[PDB]
């Protein structure tokens, strides 16, 4: 994949990954992800429920404050409008009351959701080509603490003081 | 040298209380000296402290400070000589949401313990004729978690009292919010009016960097060469307590590996139950530092 | 342990008054001790309290509080000793819309009872030479409904009086709004100046969690073994009154099921009319708790 | 019972003065006791009151009120006894346009 | 449908469903819904009156305040402009004076509309393909109290402490 | 048409209808309406003057204040630019100085225009398919008092207390 430097460790959590793990633990059978899988698109008449999490441009990161704010868009896709609204209600009831809540992702790292507020309320979008799926989307402003605010200024200075200096 | 080293910014000593909780207790209880369990090093709030419930997220507590400076000038100098401070008052306010007994008792400065609900669960809370002087013991606990090791940052104000109360707007889009401004006084028993504190495994990691106590340089395990019995006797099991020169017990943090598990097996908790009669070397595995020990087994 | 338990946020004790009402009454009426019906546990405003009508939704009532702090310092201490509170004045204001007789009487501080409209339904309301000192008994009733069980949160201020009045802008896009700031005095009969209160089935649900009275642990039905007659005699019917150890009559909340309806039939209201001469077991069906009783029938 | 009955909001007693007019008169004229015609029940402004013309629509009259409160305390009580009002002054202002 | 966890109870009311029930009780013969039914689209020259309620992104939910604020768009479709304006007038006279009003939906749950203001006033939209239908649309800002503000942090902590922890 | 409940009475006036009546009384021969009639579009080379009033989303209704604010767009269509500007000047002179003015519509109800300000000034729009018609359009903010602020909470409560409760 990507060969990052040996001295670099992750500083931010993946909000999409964190919530994908959370909602695969909460809803085991229903599949959640950041993408529309090719095999999920194969069936439309009898469509399996799914939840999509997309990170969006929103909120200001605070490196000094060890905070990582982002706008998360949740797309609930089911075969019925009532089912979509029920699943969106479940998602809202899970995300909204969060305040300093810890969650251990599949990676084994325990994150911490500082807060989760709603920017744009839920709404049923008009159908596109996929006509039998009723989708309900809502955007949330999610703030999660960073893994570490440690800076790598030492390595940056060493680089150009060894090559150019 | 390079300039960034002069600042020496850790960037990990910025603890943010992510779930701040206020715990009020009656003046009859014993004030909390610390929130660290002596036996486990975990958060142990003493009994008698009852939380005031959830408050407003966006506002939060505003822990205020006031200083009374009296720069005594005797005979005329270009700068004051012996500038002293008279009073330091610590105040904090929060917009409570819960309609609990303690919240309304604090707001109305009365003791509603004798308030008996009617046969249909109806209570009326009359305001006192004269506002009573009721003192409380307050704790403001916040938890910041690094990985899975939390930092319990807290304050210990043992003689708080309600000073003022904000006006309440009763609309349809907002719930009733009580916003008292508690003022912290100096208790004559414990001798302090406020005490900031830190605890937790995260603070065990950050304490040496913060500057409290000696630096973490060496680690030792107290039993030089313990002996345990193969049979289920009294000495069947033993305990390993790795402790650095800082004086802090690092047993939960340090994982021990045994070179010869066949003779003696030691888990991450330093269990010395043993397997077979023999001598095995136990190496306390940590990061930048490491420790070594030897454990013998004999029935 | 886990940190979220320390806060213990109920999140359902945040009552929001969704339809706030103000009911002014003349000083000659008897002040309301409570707004709970003794025979039914329902909202029962005593006669003589007339509503001031609708007021501005976005502004609402600003129930203000003021404290007179006199921190007496005797001989010089780093913190004040015996910080007392002299006066606590409770004021509330609202922007009335109705041009009713009571509203204008309050605004003009006069009694317009004798103001007789002309033959063409015209009235003129002269202001008094000197503003009169007219006292009113006010109630601020608000209802928050959980499902179909309402919570009637109210204040009982028995000696209010007008203090100030905001300037009125007379444009074409807004109606005339009267915005008096009533100040609550301490009535010497009831002994209090303001009394917050809660009532309703929702409060019957939330009172144990709020911390008032003993916790709900046991439920009993007062008749141990009642006997009713098959014939339409005096003892044909009886009443079941399930009452917990909290002292609260939980009869409307609790639904009763009869194992043998043929002998004795008991509905959700605890009707003991009966069907046939026999003994039937009645089980008071609640949620986490349950109660049991036996009912016999004999003509 | 139902809660909306307790408020008893008429919603038709909110009179909004849609064309506010100010009529100043010299001190020599007789003040108007009422503006209702005794014989017809119609608006009959007495003679001598001359309108000051149109004023600013968005500003309008600001009928102000001021209270002089003197809560006399004699021997010290948690609440004042016999809180009296000294003066009540009524003022109103308007941005006239006419150069009459 | 959707198999939600056994320990989860509904926390938000369905504003669209609540108003659909309310205006099917108020207007029995005239059909109201959140969608254009296929059988309703069958007749156009003599079109039956209908009302549509659409939840739109608007207002901020207050979980701590037990308030759920949303923007509700009402689309009144009749065969005549006068009829559409009369029906929109009826809808406005119903929603606007609401303040703490209660209503028992078809589910048997009694909701509580905190307030209902108007964001965008009524307007007669230009005809589309359905040329004989006059539609009058308006948007309302509706705030309704939540069913329960109870959080499920304990269940999530159990989940991630039993699976991973 | 629409069979509204018997207990319901109209609460809002029709601003478009009120001004259509007003400008059919003021200008009898010239036709004013809320729509383009089919017979009016029949003649284009020698086009008869007309005035169109369209209610637009704008202003906030105040049910408690008995005020119904809306944005009204007036489109003056004539065969000449001078005629269109003269008619728009007449409309502006009729609407702008209104302050608490009463007017008895064709329904026999005497409305009351609280105020009438101008949001967007007049402008001669570019020609479309109808090339010989010069149209001058302006938008006014018209505030008119409601017929009655009486609420029907009693009937609403009776509905669900008789059907469900």
């Amino acid at each position: 994949a990507v060969v990052l430097p040996d001295w670099y460790e992750e500083a931010f959590v993946n909000v999409e990954n964190l919530f994908i793990d959370m909602f695969t633990d909460l809803l085991p059978d229903y599949e959640s992800g950041c993408w529309a899988p090719d095999d999920w698109l194969a069936d439309e008449i009898e469509v399996k429920p799914t939840i999509w999490f997309f990170r969006l441009p929103g909120g200001r990161v605070d490196w000094d404050g060890r905070k990582d704010e982002c706008q998360l868009q949740v797309m609930v896709v089911t075969g019925s409008r009532d089912d979509s609204w029920r699943l969106m209600d479940f998602v809202r009831a899970m995300l909204l009351p969060m305040q300093g809540d810890k969650y251990k992702m599949a990676d084994g790292y325990t994150a911490q959701i500082r807060c989760a507020g709603e920017v744009a309320g839920p709404q049923l979008l008009t159908p596109g080509q996929r006509i039998d799926t009723r989708v309900v989307t809502a955007t949330f402003k999610v703030s999660v603490s960073m893994k570490s605010a440690k800076n790598y200024k030492q390595k940056l200075y060493e680089l150009w003081q060894a090559l150019r200096g | 040298t390079d300039f960034y080293t002069i600042k020496d910014a850790q960037a990990d000593l910025a603890i943010a209380p992510l779930n701040l909780t206020v715990l009020l207790a009656p003046y009859s209880t014993t004030p909390a000296t610390t929130l660290e369990s002596p036996t486990d090093g975990s958060l142990a709030i003493p009994p008698g402290y009852k939380s005031v419930g959830h408050f407003e997220k966006q506002a939060g507590l505003t822990l205020g400070n006031e200083f009374d400076s009296k720069d005594i000038e005797a005979y005329g100098e270009p700068e004051p000589i012996r500038t002293i401070i008279n009073k330091r008052t610590t105040t904090f306010d929060f917009a409570m949401y819960q309609n609990q007994r303690n919240v309304l008792e604090l707001i109305w400065t009365q003791d509603f313990s004798n308030i008996q609900p009617s046969e249909f669960g109806g209570i009326v809370l009359e305001a006192p004729k004269v506002p009573k002087n009721i003192y409380y013991r307050a704790i403001l606990v916040g938890m910041d978690d690094r990985n899975d090791r939390p930092i319990w940052l807290y304050w210990l104000m043992p003689k708080v009292k309600l000073d003022k109360l904000d006006n309440q707007t009763l609309n349809d889009d907002n719930v009733i919010e009580y916003k008292p401004t508690l003022k912290a006084f100096r208790d004559d028993v414990v001798g302090y009016s406020v005490a900031q504190g830190f605890a937790g495994p995260g603070w065990r990691d950050l304490v040496a960097t913060a500057g409290f106590g000696e630096a973490l340089t060496a680690l030792t395990i107290t039993p030089g060469s313990p002996t345990v019995t193969v049979a289920t006797g009294a000495s069947h099991t033993a305990q390993l307590l790795v402790e650095g020169d800082n004086g802090i017990n690092y047993t939960p943090d340090v994982v021990f590996t045994s070179s010869a598990p066949d003779k003696a097996s030691v888990s991450a908790a330093g269990l010395v139950t043993g397997v077979a009669a023999g001598s095995a070397t136990i190496t306390a595995t940590k990061g930048a530092l490491t420790a070594t020990a030897t454990v013998t087994v004999t029935a």
